[PDB]
């Protein structure tokens, strides 16, 4: 039956790869030239992936247990390394939304890339992509999802790196697995440690063994919350929180594709995903509970700033998703662990979709800026209507999802902790106010300065399905969501969100639209925090002037004293004899007298020392 | 169960053999193309 | 076995000087049909390699006045580094067809130096383990000092100083070890079954230590690397780099860990302390370093670093780190320094701010190189991390070990900083003006390719299930590390 | 050294002092780690 090889999601798409890989560097001109039918096999390896990932989702919403099939990887006298594969229902739901988003996107990738060269290396960074994700979803133990956690780091490196014709590509693949190694440092200590302490990694045991032995001494209170955080310290440079943010904007220098796959809910959501499958390390630990919430908290509130005074879309969107993984981080702290997947679920659709239409938009602008692509729609229908929707999910408006998603997240954080509340709350209207800008300065009023394919518009539609049906399945009268992801009246505070969605769409609707108040002016005026929030919150000056600076001076520091305080001292040692041999030769002076005296004076001193 | 690296060596090798052999004869670069130098790094 | 394996290399490169010609090219041939005769040799007495000690020694006797013995025998600990030098030498015969300034030379001292590395392994007698660590000098000398670098003749005179002043303490300390009581050993195992003195037992560990702590450089005992390892071509490289500091590691197991347990459980954590220190000094020292090779050979410096720790753990968990880690480098390595050669070759120039965006042109060596330097640092996926993990494990789970495991994880961070740096410098961004006119080389002649391919297989073989190189030692390995436990 | 100029460009770090006043740090931290381990 199925359940035994569900080993073969990964391998799959990897084959496909390493096949073309191989028709890459050997047969080069061929594959190069051989477009399309490599583009439809990786495409059907990945639906052939799709299917199984939806029998497996199926089989288990019907009903069943999880069934792992582990195997021994790494062996020694007395401990063991497992490395095999389990299939719980968030596992599931994970995995066919990584399928489903990366079949759609391969689709739309056909036609996002034109005459180009690359299209082939492509769709291969991309299926090992697919691999290496389904892989880290499918994954019953902690060293697992760290392998995998890490080869999506290069991956991304790669797929950044897309254009390495450029130069401001290379930096940011660069910075973006440079963040990502400091995160692996923090999960590398972290795993360590559990290991150290507890003796095995398996999300279950790691917790019973933790609570048995605090429930005993040999480590408290704050030495099991230091190898805590430091597994969080991996989320927060792949998730792109507070303080690890700033590879993500600049990761979109890369294509759009890319750009809505790794900002989607299927790299960053990496994460939390972690966070989700470890509350069986932090439930045991309320003090950093906190520090996660206040972590997205602050993420939120800075995505959510800087977003509205930016002009690329791209880069404003980047932050925007920053902000909704802040979101899901603080659900995530505050108890809450189904209802930070609903908006994962619900986020890994709307935000591709936006990245789609942007990667439309930007494909028919024969760029980038939001302030030159004036009024569209009169030749953007599908775009923008689509667009428009998932404009709609990410703020109010019922109907939609996310409205569904930031209602349970915010009653969380309400219940518990409602200081948190209140600012998360001004930031879902500032949520509100930036992605309308988005479009009222995009898709509606006059084409300033200075047309639709089919292929790059079929995805969008089939993802709008989802993005206006998914927040159904929440709906606390009849909710499915929280019963099928278990952790091991309301109008008051849901109404309210409403209400300053619509603050925010109508400040944007009588500014960007007609501008009856002063977009230029109330920023062209005494107020500063326009240069503020378009240097983006300078932390990006900040890591080049402290940071950056640091290590490449003090390699200096280091090389000058390896060169001459090591290298001198011993070469020093060859000038001693040698410069010995040049003044010792002087006792040989040609004089046979010299010798008449150091022969037998040369002894008589062996006399002396004798009897 | 586990598995062994004997019988892998003894499939691989022949072919890293063969193959060493013939992609000696396949070359480039280095007989005509270009490259007047002589494999010293002066 | 082992002595047709020592002997038909060295024996078959003394036709070389009578062998017909017109301009070079039947030397090669011969050279690389030796090599792989031999490697089979290896894989087909591999077979009848059941897997806890020698399991074949064949030794005889020709000085029986002092007590030499010709005591070859293989074993877990120096059977996976004896298919990995016949291996990747065969490789570094593949990789230098180019060369045409005296070839015969060129492929009699790799063949002598064929020998001389499969030897020290292969090796049981203290007497010829000197014989074999000192016969690589004159043949490394001779290939760093006619073809590669401007600086060669400071780099190779420098390396054999060295590496005779320092090979130095190895005979002395096996003396020392000899007669200490009533039997003259001179032997391996005989020797190690000795009751030696903790007054002299941290003594001659230190004249190990002088010994197997330049070749396998430790502190300030690596200036000859950057020179030895700046100034050389590719294939010559891909032996100093992939075996020797193997050498290093291999005979420092062997001597100091089965032979004065005592002195290191005493010592150990100094190598600890040192091997942190290597990874982060050699880490800082390569992005310090702008040329292009000697960045890489503080690379080799920085990756050290784990198997120092590994074998100053005293877990079943660690010495597979470290071995591990040995055949993960001597695969990764040689195949970057084969790069670099390569690169070279092609542009004449090894400066990194003179030159960029090569990999435009050039772009069958940017993604070979790009691959192989992901494997440099612990990728996952590949035998990279694989060793880096096994030593953090095993190290964490024996100096209050909590500092030195978040200094050692800095390399986690400061490989790719450097790495990726060159990258950048090189491959990305748009080409040159005609600064750079050598015409960008035809990209990797299917030659290299499978050079590297067939490098580039093993290490992923092991990344996925290591217990393919790790099925080789278990027992050997729990051996040593039960009696280096039963001490104390 | 003349040799190191590229956007390593760090002036006061040739000069002896600096080199000086860094290899004692650097012997003085690796001493204190060997003090640290053995005792
Ligand atoms: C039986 C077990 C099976 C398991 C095997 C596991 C190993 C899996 C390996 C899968 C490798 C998939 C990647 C294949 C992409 C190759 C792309 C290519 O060769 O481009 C080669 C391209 C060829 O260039 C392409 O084709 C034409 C060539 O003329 C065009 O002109 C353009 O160059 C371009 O279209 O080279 C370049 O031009 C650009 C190079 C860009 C740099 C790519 C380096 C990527 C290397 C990643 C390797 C990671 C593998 C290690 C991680 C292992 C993880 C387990
Ligand atoms: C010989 C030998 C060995 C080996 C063995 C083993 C370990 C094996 C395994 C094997 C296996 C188990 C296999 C696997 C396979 C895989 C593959 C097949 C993949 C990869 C490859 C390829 C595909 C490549 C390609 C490329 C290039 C070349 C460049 C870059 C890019 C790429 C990556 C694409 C050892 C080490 C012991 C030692 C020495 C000798």
């Amino acid at each position: 039956p199925l359940y035994q090889y569900a080993w073969l999601i990964p391998v799959l798409p990897l084959l496909g790869a390493l096949i073309v890989g191989f028709g890459l560097i050997a047969f080069s001109e061929t594959t190069s030239k051989l477009r399309r039918p490599s583009a439809i096999f990786i495409m059907a390896l990945m639906a052939i992936a799709m299917g199984h990932s939806l029998t497996l989702f199926w089989s288990q919403v019907q009903g069943h247990l999880p069934y792992t099939q582990m195997i021994e990887w790494a062996a020694a006298g007395n401990l063991h390394i497992a490395m095999g594969y389990v299939i719980d229902p968030l596992a599931a739901l994970m995995l066919v939304i990584v399928t489903t988003v990366a079949f759609l996107v391969m689709l739309y990738s056909d036609g996002y890339m034109a005459h180009d060269p690359g299209y082939v290396r492509f769709f291969a960074y991309l299926s090992l992509f697919g691999s290496s994700m389904l892989g880290l979803v499918v994954s019953p133990n902690l060293v697992q999802v760290y392998i995998f956690w890490e080869l999506v780091g290069m991956c991304s490196y790669l797929l950044i790196g897309f254009w390495y014709d450029r130069k401001s590509a290379a930096e940011a693949a660069q910075k973006a697995f440079v963040t990502n190694r400091v995160g692996d440092f923090g999960l590398l200590l972290g795993m360590v440690g559990l290991f150290w302490a507890t003796g095995t990694f398996d999300f279950a045991g790691m917790g019973d063994r933790l609570t048995e032995l605090v429930n005993t001494g040999l480590l408290s209170p704050s030495l099991a919350a230091i190898l805590a955080i430091l597994v969080f310290l991996g989320p927060v440079a792949k998730s792109a929180q507070f303080p690890l943010h700033v590879w993500l904007p600049d990761a979109m220098e890369g294509p759009t594709p890319i750009s809505a796959l790794i900002h989607a809910a299927t790299m960053v959501a990496a994460g939390v995903f972690l966070i989700a499958r470890m509350f069986p390390v932090f439930e045991q630990l309320p003090q950093v509970m906190t520090t996660i919430a206040w972590t997205g908290a602050f993420t939120a509130f800075m995505g959510a700033t800087i977003a509205i005074t930016q002009n690329d879309i791209k880069k404003s969107l980047a932050y925007s998703t920053i902000s909704q993984l802040g979101y899901m981080v603080m659900g995530m702290g505050v108890g809450a662990y189904s209802a930070g997947l609903f908006h994962l679920m619900t986020h890994a659709y709307f935000k591709a979709m936006l990245f789609l239409g942007s990667g439309s938009v930007i494909h028919s602008m024969e760029a980038q800026d939001m302030r030159y692509m004036g009024g569209l729609r009169k030749y953007m229908p599908i775009t923008g209507a689509t667009f428009l929707v998932g404009c709609l999910a990410i703020s109010g408006v019922p109907p939609f999802a996310g409205f569904w998603s930031k209602d349970e997240i915010l009653g969380a954080v309400f219940h518990a902790n409602p200081a948190m509340w209140l600012l998360t709350w001004l930031t879902a209207g500032l949520t509100a106010f930036y992605m309308f800008r988005m479009y009222f300065m995009t898709f509606e009023g006059k084409f300033r300065n200075v047309e639709s394919p089919w292929t790059m518009t079929l995805p969008l539609v089939v993802l709008a399905i989802p993005s206006t049906l998914i927040g159904f399945v929440g709906t606390p009268f009849n909710n499915l969501f929280e019963v099928f992801i278990h952790a091991p009246e309301f109008l008051i505070l849901g109404g309210s969100s409403v209400g300053i969605g619509l603050m925010g769409i109508t400040v944007a609707y009588l500014m960007y639209l007609k501008g009856t108040p002063s977009p230029q002016a109330i920023a062209k005026a005494i107020q500063p925090l326009y240069q503020f929030s378009l240097h983006k919150w300078y932390f990006d000056e900040l890591y080049e002037a402290v940071f950056i600076k640091g290590c490449r001076r003090l390699a200096r520091q280091v090389l000058e004293v390896d060169y001459n305080v090591v290298d001198g001292v011993v070469n020093l040692t060859g000038f001693v004899t040698m410069v010995t041999g040049e003044g010792l030769k002087y006792l040989q002076n040609g004089r046979a007298q010299f010798y008449a005296l150091i022969v037998l004076l040369a002894v008589l001193g062996f006399v002396i020392f004798s009897v | 169960a586990v598995i062994s690296v004997k019988p892998i060596l003894l499939a691989m090798t022949p072919v890293f053999i063969l193959l060493c052999l013939f992609f000696g004869t396949r070359n480039g670069f280095y007989d005509t193309d270009q490259y007047h130098g002589n494999a010293a790094a002066h | 076995w082992l002595t047709t394996i020592i002997l038909f290399p060295i024996v078959a490169a003394l036709a070389i000087p009578f062998i017909p010609t017109g301009k070079g090219r039947p030397i090669r041939w011969y050279a690389l049909a030796v090599g792989l005769i031999d490697f089979a040799l290896i894989v087909y007495a591999f077979t009848n390699f059941y897997d806890p000690g020698m399991q074949l020694w064949e030794s005889y006797d020709w000085i029986p006045e002092i007590g030499l013995r010709w005591s070859v025998g293989a074993d877990g600990l120096s059977m996976p580094l004896i298919l990995l030098t016949g291996f990747i030498t065969t490789l570094a015969i593949l990789a230098a067809w180019p060369v045409t300034l005296k070839p015969r030379l060129f492929y009699f001292l790799m063949l002598a130096m064929y020998g001389g590395q499969i030897a020290v392994f292969a090796v049981q007698d203290m007497l010829v383990f000197f014989l074999a660590w000192e016969l690589e000098l004159i043949p490394v000398y001779l290939l760093l000092a006619i073809w590669g670098g401007h600086k060669r003749q400071y780099a190779a005179t420098k390396f054999i100083l060295y590496t005779a002043g320092s090979s130095l303490f190895i005979l002395v300390a096996g003396l020392a070890m000899a007669f200490y009581g009533d039997t003259v050993s001179f032997d391996m195992q005989t020797l190690a079954a000795k009751d030696y003195a903790l007054g002299f037992q941290l003594l001659v560990y230190a004249g190990f230590l002088v010994a197997y702590g330049v070749k396998l450089p430790i502190v300030p005992l690596h200036t000859w690397l950057p020179d030895a390892h700046g100034e050389a071509t590719a294939p010559v490289h891909m032996l100093l780099a992939g075996i020797l500091l193997k050498m290093g590691g291999y005979a420092l197991i062997r001597m100091n860990v089965d032979m004065l347990p005592a002195a290191h459980a005493k010592f150990a954590p100094v190598l600890v302390i040192l091997g942190v220190v290597n990874i982060i000094y050699a880490a800082l020292t390569s992005y310090a370093q702008r040329n292009l090779k000697r960045k890489i050979a503080y690379s080799s410096i920085s990756h050290i670093g784990f198997v120092l720790i590994g074998i100053a753990s005293f877990t079943n968990l660690g010495m597979s780190g470290a071995v591990l880690q040995m055949v993960s480098h001597g695969l990764i390595g040689a195949s970057l320094f084969f790069l670099v050669g390569a690169t070279y070759d092609r542009t004449h120039t090894l400066i990194l701010e003179e030159m960029g965006g090569v990999g435009q042109k050039m772009k069958k060596i940017f993604a070979m190189f790009t691959a192989c330097s992901l494997a440099s640092l612990a990728l996952p996926g590949m035998s990279g991390f694989v060793a880096e993990l096994m030593v953090f494990i095993g190290f964490a789970t024996s100096p209050f070990r909590v500092i030195v495991v978040f200094l050692a994880a800095v390399g986690v961070i400061l490989t790719p900083i450097y790495l990726l740096s060159m990258l950048r410098e090189i491959f990305y961004g748009p080409e040159n003006k005609e600064l750079v006119e050598h015409e960008a080389l035809v990209d990797a002649e299917p030659r290299e390719v499978f050079i590297i391919a067939c490098l580039l297989v093993p290490i992923i073989g092991i990344g996925l299930y290591p217990k393919l190189l790790t099925q080789i030692y278990d027992a050997t390995t729990g051996q040593v590390i039960a009696r280096a436990r039963e001490v104390l | 050294a003349t040799d190191f100029r590229a956007i390593m460009k760090f002036d006061g770090a040739d000069s002896p002092a600096m080199i000086a006043i860094s290899a004692v740090l650097i012997l003085g931290f690796i001493a204190g780690l060997i003090w640290w381990a053995l005792h």
